[PDB]
RNA sequence: ACGGAAGGGCACCACCAGGAGUGGAGCCUGCGGCUUAAUUUGACUCAACACGGGGAAACUCACCAGGUCCAGACACAAUAAGGAUUGACAGAUUGAGAGCUCUUUCUUGAUUUUGUGGGUGGUGGUGCAUGGCCGUUCUUAGUUGGUGGAGUGAUUUGUCUGCUUAAUUGCGAUAACGAACGAGACCUUAACCUACUAAAUAGUGGUGCUAGCAUUUGCUGGUUAUCCACUUCUUAGAGGGACUAUCGGUUUCAAGCCGAUGGAAGUUUGAGGCAAUAACAGGUCUGUGAUGCCCUUAGACGUUCUGGGCCGCACGCGCGCUACACUGACGGAGCCAGCGAGUCUAACCUUGGCCGAGAGGUCUUGGUAAUCUUGUGAAACUCCGUCGUGCUGGGGAUAGAGCAUUGUAAUUAUUGCUCUUCAACGAGGAAUUCCUAGUAAGCGCAAGUCAUCAGCUUGCGUUGAUUACGUCCCUGCCCUUUGUACACACC
């Protein structure tokens, strides 16, 4: 399966809690913000991260989001 | 008065690449930002050295075995300088881990 | 002369090995924590990192000589092709073999288990450590053997940072009734690091943003 | 144990020398690195030399390492006959 | 040690921890005979030391 | 904690749909058994039985038949320079050119001897005294603290009906909120870079120099430097790349899951490394100069030396190997891999040249190795033949004679070759293992062991499928619920 863990939703949560302006529904320079905006440790986990809050801010455009 | 174009060829050999490479470009552009002619750090197939043992230092249980293994890294670079410089080269740029070996001759 | 890199490699593996068992052994009531040997032009140089180099060196600077000598006579160096130099280590607290032979030379100094131990975690906590862990297995005034784990703040187990953050050590104390195993786990702050990657892999901090002060229509500044 | 005179002085002299001595856990090696005798007459010259105090012995890896003591120092300075402030490797070299 | 004791171990060892901070921050300032041995049987190597004759019929 | 209660799940060490088999045979090999001077010993459900890296000719070595030595520290005593003690030639003796022992009579010089006390070695005991290590539970998903809610209290809630995941993985529900250990992240490996830095220890094109065939220009080679240039291939540095992306279905439009397109790659990307808390009288005192205690300690359980033994054979068991043929055996012929490894105070990996049917020999030679062996021209396999279903040319056990190699030693036959001898086995009862994609199965290799010996193991690559993509039937274990008079916890 692919359920991602808890510290990449969690980042990506509090990532789109103080960053909408910025940021869109494109990974590719989602992930580029992630450099920039955070500091993550891994090449991976940083696109595994960017990746979902790349579908969150994708769903919110067509209503609400919880947390 | 001394100095002569000798025809140098520095093998660098090691296990821990962020040293090795270290002592490997620093080798080769000080010696270069001062002027001379070479080819630079050519590596070789990084070998590794394999141990394969059971884990247990008996005979029960299931088979588990473990094999370590040891990263070999070596690599040379050719050089011509004149005397001054080779020993200039060779004395220092030491480091506690890195085997050099700087050879002579066309043979 | 004349080996193999392959061989070689190997060979200096063993001689690293060697020397410090050696040393392990003949200076352990100075706190021995690890060598280092520097292969120069000229010297073979070996760097004794004990707490307490004063019984390292001794009177007017014999010992270190006895064990040099000694280093010397047995792999067959030539006099003055191979030199030791004694160097205090800075902070005991981070070093896990510091904390085992400390215990033993503590339980064996005659001292109470609990006592001795929660000393111990304590001393590598004061010393800024991140976290750290001891176990006493082995049996001691009565004869079915039993295990104690003491271990306080964080410390992780898994994965490469294993290798990286933790240092473990154990040591064999060898008793009246029997022998136990002090083993411990002294776990450096990544914060720290120097040399290598400064947080655990987990580590992913979001930067905070600032106060913005929006709206002010258009105008243009010239130069 | 049962060995000549001449034996026996090579080892106690070459203690007195060095003040230090080396030896691999072999018996039957004839005649060892250095002191020109028996290895089995080394090891167990020494061996007894401890046990009555004057000499630190220890192992590891198959090798025996011997240190001299201070009380073993005058005990040698009886042996050999010669006389206080003699020697032993308790000297700094030339300026090394 | 029994739990019916373990506060006493904590504080004894607290202390513990305490001297060996004091110790290590008391080690944060703190406070001839020649010859030689093959230079005296090369110094005592003049003779007067021995004796030969034999060997008859 | 347990139950021979109930409820949910999870898995090719469970089954389903299938494959390749083992179980039958011959032999190889381990275990039992018996036999024996001795046939050293550990271990016996998964989790003992090609396991102790256990492929034992001496060694190893623990066993048996005999023979030497003290390597019995140190302390006191006894002896004693008129000699405390050491050694031996020949002879006898002995398996022995052991002065073992005796004849005999020199030598030796306080190093020993005798006595106690005190040590010492020990593959002797105890793994039910221990350390350490390991195996198992575990192909698992569990563990804990801060603030808050309950309880006098141990305690509990958080940590949960559900759904989802390989996952206490998440979504969601919610007196909890929000977190950490473990899972994940991580690290190594195999995959992708006409982007970056280069290379006569890697290779390409051009050019010289040159062979052959064709000739019209061409085609196929030779030529460690005759020069020029490049990095696609090879090598390893630094970067990049994937995040299940795009879009669509399905779903509490939640986590997700499914499909198509794109993609080097979309099954945790494929495979590993690491791996919390806790349990076991799991195994290991026979790895350890790790260790307690017990035992022995000179007519030794010390140690070495000589020979035998661990292989002994009415038989029970297990891992294997080779086969029963015509998708084949044979014979020429094509001719293709990847992980490895190799000689200094030395005899390792070996090209090449002769000689020999062969095994091998002999002369040389390269390589401490991306440089030499080696392009490891490996094996299956591909091609043209000969055999024609007949225990046959399938099969190659048992056995005879001969020649070679390792080794101090080859008999109880170390291995190799040649001729001959030509068994059992016509697909294997009840049973039972392993397995989901470059996998299974077939096939050879290299490395470990190794003087010589692989029918073993660890990796490697070559040829390359069928059938699943499901369930809870059997089995196995996990989770609730519940009982408990157990808590040393159903041994
Ligand atoms: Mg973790
Ligand atoms: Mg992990
Ligand atoms: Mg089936
Ligand atoms: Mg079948
Ligand atoms: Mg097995
Ligand atoms: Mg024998
Ligand atoms: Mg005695
Ligand atoms: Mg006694
Ligand atoms: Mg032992
Ligand atoms: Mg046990
Ligand atoms: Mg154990
Ligand atoms: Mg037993
Ligand atoms: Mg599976
Ligand atoms: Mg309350
Ligand atoms: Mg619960
Ligand atoms: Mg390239
Ligand atoms: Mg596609
Ligand atoms: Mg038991
Ligand atoms: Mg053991
Ligand atoms: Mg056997
Ligand atoms: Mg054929
Ligand atoms: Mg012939
Ligand atoms: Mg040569
Ligand atoms: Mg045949
Ligand atoms: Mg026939
Ligand atoms: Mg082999
Ligand atoms: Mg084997
Ligand atoms: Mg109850």
């Amino acid at each position: 399966g692919r359920v991602r863990t808890k510290t990449v939703k969690r980042a990506s949560k509090a990532l789109i809690e103080r960053y909408y302006p910025k940021l869109t529904l494109d990974f590719q320079t989602n992930k580029r913000l992630c450099d920039e905006i955070a500091t993550i440790q891994s090449k991976r986990l940083r696109n595994k991260i960017a990746g979902y809050t790349t579908h969150l801010m994708k769903r919110i455009q067509k209503g609400p989001v919880r947390g | 008065q001394q100095q002569q174009i000798i025809k140098i060829r520095i093998t660098l050999t090691s296990t821990k690449v962020k040293q090795l490479e270290n002592v490997s470009s620093n080798i080769v552009k000080n010696a270069e930002q001062h002027n001379l002619v070479k080819k630079g750090p050519v590596r070789l197939p990084t070998k590794v050295l394999k141990i394969s043992t059971r884990k247990t230092p008996n005979g029960e249980g299931s088979k588990t075995w473990e094999t370590y293994e040891m990263r070999i890294h070596k690599r040379y670079i050719d050089l011509e300088a004149p005397v001054q410089i080779v020993k200039r080269i060779t004395q220092i740029t030491i480091e506690p881990g890195v085997d050099v070996e700087v050879v002579v001759a066309s043979n | 002369a004349l080996i193999s890199k392959k061989r070689k490699l190997v060979a200096d593996g063993v001689f690293y090995a060697e020397l410090n068992e050696f040393f392990t052994r003949e200076l352990a009531e100075e706190g021995y924590s690890g060598v280092e040997v520097r292969v120069t032009p000229t010297k073979t140089e070996v760097i004794i990192r004990a707490t307490r180099t004063q019984d390292v060196l001794g009177e007017n600077g014999r010992r270190i000589n006895e064990l040099t000598l000694l280093v010397q006579k047995r792999f067959k160096y030539a006099p003055g092709t191979i030199v030791l130099y004694a160097e205090r280590v800075q902070d005991r607290g981070l070093s896990a073999v510091a904390q085992a032979e400390s215990m033993k030379f503590k339980l064996l100094n005659g001292l109470a288990i609990r006592r001795a131990a929660y000393g111990v975690v304590r001393y590598v906590m004061e010393s800024g450590a991140k976290g750290c862990e001891v176990v006493v297995s082995g049996k001691l005034r009565a004869a079915r053997a039993k295990a104690m784990k003491f271990a306080d703040g964080f410390l992780i187990h898994s994965g490469q940072p294993v290798n990286d953050f933790i240092d473990t050590a154990t040591r064999h104390v060898l008793m009246r009734q029997g022998v136990l195993g002090i083993k411990v786990k002294i776990m450096r702050d990544p914060a720290k690091s120097r040399t290598g990657p400064k947080a655990l892999p987990d580590a992913v901090t979001i930067i905070e943003p600032k106060e913005e002060e929006p709206i002010l229509a258009p105008s243009v500044k010239d130069y | 144990m049962l060995m000549p005179k001449e034996d026996r002085n090579k080892i106690h002299q070459y203690l007195f020398q060095e003040g230090v001595v080396v030896a691999k856990k072999d018996f039957n090696q004839a005649k060892h690195e250095e002191i020109d005798t028996k290895n089995l007459y080394v090891i167990k010259a020494l061996q007894s030399l401890t046990s009555k105090g004057y000499v630190k012995t220890q192992f590891s890896w198959q090798y025996y390492y011997y240190t001299l003591t201070e009380e073993g120092v005058e005990y040698l300075r009886e042996y050999l006959n010669l006389p206080e402030h003699i020697v032993p490797a308790t000297y700094i070299q030339e300026r090394n | 040690g029994d739990d019916k004791k373990e506060l006493s171990a904590e504080k004894e060892a607290q202390a513990d921890a305490a001297a060996e901070i004091a110790e290590d921050a008391a080690e944060a300032e703190d406070a001839l005979q020649d010859y030689l041995n093959q230079q005296a049987n090369n110094q005592f190597n003049k003779v007067p030391e021995a004796k030969k004759v034999e060997l008859d019929a």
